[PDB]
């Protein structure tokens, strides 16, 4: 499963 | 054996073609078993393997949602990344990440892995130690001070060490009858006349899976990698792999030729000559 | 800023033999960004129902794809693949090599 969405560059 | 996990994400700017494209397709080991485009008709994580097609919805709906946010992240991070490089509106760029978790045989982590890179260079990568990042240069000095300010590492490591082991060893055993099982290469080698004082032995590895491989050959019993043609490992098609090996020898001298094949599906590892 | 120029092995999935169906494989790979053309020629004309993998990318971060499609081999009838890429002035055309 994905992880979670994180942070933008 | 040992297993992996890894997801793969790609976002490409096409200036004067849209918004950026995002990209994102799920290993276990050499296997595909999911992706996603930002570029279709209706945008979802889909299933790539027949193991993974039992998992629920609320399980789709939860990576489909990452993925569409993921694809607004990226978008972002391409702006910021162009910034960073002083790069013009003008030219297409690239994001790349490979993340993902190694576990031993007993389904324990062996290490995690986080890693970037931007226009096929390395941007930043998470430490061995999960806490810690390198920065390739200044403008990846400016992403690591905004993930150290987010505390992104601490997030990485509690999804490399919780989720990403725990889903792999469910996926290993509702797919055990695959991704379990290792099939040995096909061998066989070819001879095939260069001159009339030399000729090419080649040493054909088929259909065998996963595609980590050993192919090599001995002039009595010396290895002979500095005149040995390898070809890049091959997909079939149908899972399996395709490799070959190939030295040119003096004619005459065949039989001090021999192929070494090291696979996991195979019993023992295997010695092969050219059997005119 | 750095491209890779793609490498191409043009193979079948199984061992051919005239007759038999079989499936016909063009393998481009080692290649930056990621950007690419690629036709599968019967005889030099381009066969219509190709399709391909997933986009993916190796661990030096350079792309992967296999183009295949379903073929009847014959001794007649000959098949190439057709890569064009960003890196390459023209379009590189590598031709299916039976015994390999
Ligand atoms: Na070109």
């Amino acid at each position: 499963t994905v992880r979670a969405s994180g942070h933008s560059y | 054996g040992s297993h992996s996990m890894r997801y793969f994400y790609t976002a490409m700017s096409r200036p004067g073609r849209g918004e950026p494209r995002f990209i994102a397709v799920g290993y276990v080991d050499d296997t595909q078993f999911v992706r996603f485009d930002s570029d279709a008709a209706s945008p979802r994580m889909a299933p790539r393997a027949p193991w993974i097609e039992q998992e629920g919805p609320e399980y789709w709906d939860r990576n489909t949602q990452i993925s569409k946010t993921n694809t607004q992240t990226y978008r972002e991070s391409l702006r910021n990344l162009r910034g960073y490089y002083n790069q013009s509106e003008a030219g297409s760029h690239i994001i790349q990440r490979m993340y993902g978790c190694d576990v031993g045989p007993d389904g324990r982590l062996l290490r995690g892995y986080d890693q970037s890179a931007y226009d096929g260079k390395d941007y930043i990568a998470l430490n061995e130690d999960l806490s810690s990042w390198t920065a390739a240069d200044t403008a990846a000095q400016i992403t690591q001070r905004k993930w150290e300010a987010a505390r992104e590492a601490e997030q990485l490591r509690a999804y490399l060490e919780g989720l990403c082991v725990e889903w792999l060893r469910r996926y290993l055993e509702n797919g055990k009858e695959t991704l379990q099982r290792a099939d040995p290469p096909k061998t066989h080698v070819t001879h095939h006349p260069i001159s009339d004082h030399e000729a090419t032995l080649r040493c054909w590895a088929l259909g065998f899976y996963p595609a980590e491989i050993t192919l090599t050959w001995q002039r009595d019993g010396e290895d002979q990698t500095q005149d040995t043609e390898l070809v890049e490992t091959r997909p079939a098609g149908d899972r399996t792999f395709q490799k070959w090996a190939a030295v040119v020898v003096p004619s005459g001298e065949e039989q001090r030729y021999t192929c070494h094949v090291q696979h996991e599906g195979l019993p023992k590892p295997l010695t092969l000559r050219w059997e005119p | 800023m750095i491209q890779r120029t793609p490498k191409i092995q043009v193979y079948s999935r199984h061992p051919a033999e005239n007759g038999k169906s079989n499936f016909l494989n063009c393998y481009v790979s080692g290649f930056h960004p990621s950007d690419i053309e690629v036709d599968l020629l019967k005889n030099g004309e381009r066969i219509e129902k190709v399709e391909h993998s997933d986009l993916s990318f190796s661990k030096d971060w350079s792309f992967y794809l296999l183009y295949y499609t379903e073929f009847t081999p014959t001794e007649k009838d000959e098949y190439a693949c057709r890569v064009n890429h960003v890196t390459l002035s023209q379009p590189k055309i590598v031709k299916w090599d039976r015994d390999m």
